[PDB]
């Protein structure tokens, strides 16, 4: 069965995820947060939990909303690398995936950011350090797609996501930077399941499964209900963009690539069983935080299974911005909306 | 814009609350109100049949087809259809059309199966013409009183023929009951026909009285809605019975779409061939070809090219349906398309028929065109 | 610019709909208009073939290359092709070229497999060398009326020689037909050439009628029209006959690209050398071997060295071709670039030629340079 041969390489990571998961933030521990008058308060309320001692060397003037998101932002950072560094064999590859996505991430920003003239040191910060790859900064030279790909783009593991890229051969504005990093995150997801389908052990698969099957909707309804702004789309070429994972493929993507209004994205998702209880209510990106959430949650139950590290990510980070809109509500004065966090435990 | 039916067996309860099973004795319970003609009108459509011929009288479907009759808002769209039933009930062509569909009112284990594996895939694909039939009906510019439960009686009498086939088929391949009970309980949920009225019947023979939620009185109504008037029965040199009965059954043959040029003389027989004088007249044989290429090429392309047609734009057939779908070759996804080939001698037949009838339609879905 | 064919066999179906089966009595049918002059110029293409030594005298490909003989746009390009056709039909240097590619009008199964393989992978390349040569005559300062279904007409002939290569070679490997057939229904299909006017024959051996869409009687043509003018037959001291059929050959050498100087002799036979006095003289043998370099070094480089050459820019074709390509090596993609290494002598001698003459390069692609 899975006890059997798990703890061998990972029983002390497992153990240590799960110590790192019972510091999560509970509701009585959230509504004491929200009860905070002002920012001080707020640091010294959340140095009884597992952050404390984290503002502590800073300053009691000096304390901003975006210190505050850098600081908790940079323990879960710090803890993900331990964790990765503790590994090996299946489990360190599992992890550079994870990596990989924000990798993705950094890429399409340094692009956009190159395209606008940007400083190089201004796009170099607000860069997400997990997905590093060392020749990043090196993308802010020769616009041109191709001569970012002939020289630097090859020796990073991205290079196997461009095969579909290069269709378009011009110099780069908004909408392609856009077009291109779908391309790369469809690629990149199926990438990573046909990993996770031939490698990781049976009550990991299942529950990295279902977990990829969720990230691939989420982005496949984004893309069909961003994509019916100001242009002119072949539904072959954006059915190039939905990925060919997830509950709402074999033949619910077909009718989100052949809509034209909001309407007829309404009545593609009208026969998913999950789905069609979002659009009709209102701020439709926490229903999706919402169900990542309870997902996330139903992974914490099983015991042998490195699911739990990609689960214990996605839930603090969750945390961590829940507790950077409590931040800025109690720090901007608009208690009206403080209440607005999503917590499960 | 002319249906909207309910399930609420909560809103109006207290008609079925206590154990009512008596036909008489039910209209002053029937009243509840201060209204008295108008709830009447509800209570007559069990009150001909509800003393003469019938097994205890109050069956537990007779009460939701009378107490959902609503009468309540309007009382002018099914009291035209009660003055047009009952007034199309004096003939005897209405009445020789309720005789025909009614009687009088080893390798032999390998063909035994094949004859009802058969009846399970007609019947499968019949059901399914009129689902996409039920949504032709919801297009503007047609109606959905008459049309809607008419063919919701027969794709509800599709569905069990179809699964008394492969039920059958089952039980003689494993042998060589229950489950036709447990799917005639399933097809009676969600939701429901409308309400048509009763057409009784009263003759030499007898004084019967038939349902309209029965599939086979359905299929013998739309039958004599089929062909066109005659020279006699609608001029004023017959006053004597005819025109209380024709102006009946031209403003539902109306109702359904169908104008009175429009002939529709079944087709199902035991015979070779039907007869001479009453043949399509090859506008209409070339466009009912094309009719059959749309339901028998996909599943979804009959009614966005009905709905092409009521604007005037069936020339554009060809190019508003055609949509690409993908395919594993050995190079790749290739996303090839699918298009109805309809050659240019049946898109001009398609022309000359201004907007295809629902009458027409459903003989098309039926296997009478 | 100069051609704009199609496919519609709808828009004019009326003289297909019957059963026309008669070359006679058919002009009163091809007029259908009140034009009369111009119907009758449609119907000169099978005229003079339409009585004597055919069989059926109407087969079924015979009317769409009379239907879609479109002159009633315009009425002069194909009048001065008819013009110059049947006055070029009075020399016997165009009926000796008329009798060159006619008649009279265990180990040895590895040899016979080995003769057909042959086959089947030349005339599979000479059929590539007409696809791109019908978009070089695309290109603007060429025309399209000649040139296009010239050469149209010989890329069908090598696909049916190419299939015959190797169904003969499978027969019979597979033994030591109907396939033929079916790819030549084949090669009917998409778009067709277009009409060329006839070229009648009359002399002492009998009165002949050749296609034109026939693969060997436009191979005769064009090496009719390969030779130059000598100092005889276009002079006004002899004006016996020759004016009018030497305007006539110069006109369709001018109509391909081809300038009186250029020469152009043949080079097929079973002997060893051609003759002293018709050489290529070095600046365009040169030339040939850099054409035959830009055939056989990649599919897709005859078209822009041509385009690069009508421009003067006939220097920078080392730069204008080059691409990169990746390859896995050991070390990752390297993008690597494939150049045409035109050597400086050959770069020049592409110069000297202004504009490669559309006869020149259909030379080419039949082996004949």
């Amino acid at each position: 069965m899975e006890g059997v041969y798990f703890n061998i390489d990972n029983g002390f990571i497992e153990g240590v995820v799960r110590g790192y998961r019972n510091g999560l933030l509970s509701n009585n521990q959230y509504i004491n947060l929200t009860q905070c008058d002002t920012l001080e308060d707020l640091k010294l309320q959340l140095s009884s939990t597992d952050y404390g001692n984290f503002l502590s060397s800073v300053s009691s003037e000096s304390l901003t909303t975006s210190l505050i998101q850098e600081y908790a932002s940079s323990k879960l950072y710090h803890e993900f690398n331990y964790i990765r560094d503790q590994s090996s064999g299946s489990t360190r590859k599992f992890m550079d995936y994870i990596t990989y996505g924000y990798m993705i991430d950094n890429v399409a920003l340094m692009i956009t950011g190159t395209i606008h003239d940007r400083d190089k040191g201004e796009i170099l910060q607000r860069c997400h350090p997990l997905g590093w790859f060392d020749t990043l900064p090196t993308l802010s030279v020769a616009t041109d797609l191709e001569s970012l790909y002939e020289t630097v783009l090859v020796d990073t593991p991205l290079a196997p996501y461009f095969k579909n890229c290069f269709d378009t051969a011009e110099e780069l504005d908004d909408m392609n930077i856009e077009i291109i990093r779908n391309k790369l995150y469809k690629a990149y997801l199926e990438d990573f399941y046909n990993f996770v389908t031939e490698e990781i052990p049976e009550p990991a698969k299942e529950c990295m499964q279902t977990l990829l099957g969720f990230e691939a909707d989420r982005r496949s309804i984004n893309i069909a209900l961003n994509s019916l702004q100001s242009s002119d789309i072949d539904p072959d070429l954006k059915s190039d963009l939905l990925p060919n994972i997830g509950k709402l493929y074999p033949l619910a993507t077909f009718h989100l690539a052949q809509a034209q209004d909001f309407e007829g994205v309404r009545a593609a998702l009208a026969n998913v069983y999950e789905y069609r209880g979002f659009l009709e209510t209102g701020n439709l990106e926490d229903h999706f935080y919402q169900l990542e959430m309870e997902l996330c949650r139903d992974a914490f139950t099983q015991q042998f299974a490195i699911s739990t590290v990609w689960a214990w990510m996605k839930s603090k980070e969750q945390e961590v911005r829940n507790i950077t809109w409590i931040a800025e509500c109690i720090a901007q004065n608009q208690r009206e909306r403080i209440n607005n966090y999503i917590s499960v435990y | 814009a002319s249906v909207s039916e309910g399930v609420l067996r909560k809103k109006y309860t207290k008609f079925f609350q206590e154990n009512i099973k008596t036909h008489l004795d039910l209209k002053q319970a029937l009243l509840k109100e201060e209204k008295p003609e108008t709830a009447l009108l509800a209570y007559s459509l069990v009150s001909p049949s509800g003393y003469r011929g019938e097994p205890l009288t109050e069956r537990k479907i007779l009460e939701v087809v009378s107490l959902l009759d609503e009468v309540k808002v309007d009382g002018d769209t099914y009291q035209q259809l009660k003055n047009t039933f009952d007034s199309i009930s004096k003939d005897p062509r209405m009445q020789v059309s309720l005789e025909n569909q009614y009687p009088g009112k080893g390798v032999g284990l390998l063909v035994a199966t094949g004859r009802e594996l058969h009846k399970a895939s007609v019947n499968g694909d019949a059901e399914a013409y009129h689902h996409q039939l039920e949504q032709i009906s919801q297009l503007p510019g047609r109606d959905q009183r008459l049309s809607m439960p008419m063919q919701q009686t027969l794709a509800i009498g599709h569905a069990m023929l179809s699964a008394e086939g492969a039920v059958g088929a089952t039980l003689g391949m494993a042998t060589g009951y229950g489950l036709n009970n447990e799917v005639q309980d399933q097809l009676k949920q969600g939701p429901m026909s409308g309400v048509l009225p009763r057409l009784e019947i009263s003759n030499v023979k007898g004084d019967f009285t038939f349902s309209m939620q029965e599939p086979a009185a359905v299929r013998a109504l739309m039958a004599y809605l089929g062909p066109k008037e005659d020279t006699s029965m609608s001029s004023p040199q017959a006053p004597k019975e005819a025109q209380e009965m024709e102006a009946a059954r031209l403003t539902l043959k109306q109702m359904l779409g169908s104008s009175p040029n429009e002939h529709l003389v079944p087709d199902v027989d035991s015979l070779l061939k039907l007869s001479d004088e009453d043949m399509p007249s090859q506008t209409e044989s070339t466009a009912n070809g094309a009719f059959k290429k749309l339901l028998s090429e996909d599943w979804d392309w009959l009614m966005p090219a009905v709905r092409a047609m009521d604007k005037g734009e069936a020339g554009k057939i060809n190019e508003k349906l055609t949509y690409k779908l993908p395919l594993d070759a050995a190079n790749g996804r290739v996303y090839l398309d699918k298009s109805p080939n309809l050659s240019d001698a049946q898109l001009d037949a398609l022309d000359k028929l201004g907007s295809p009838s629902q009458l027409r339609l459903m003989y098309l879905a039926e296997g009478w065109i």
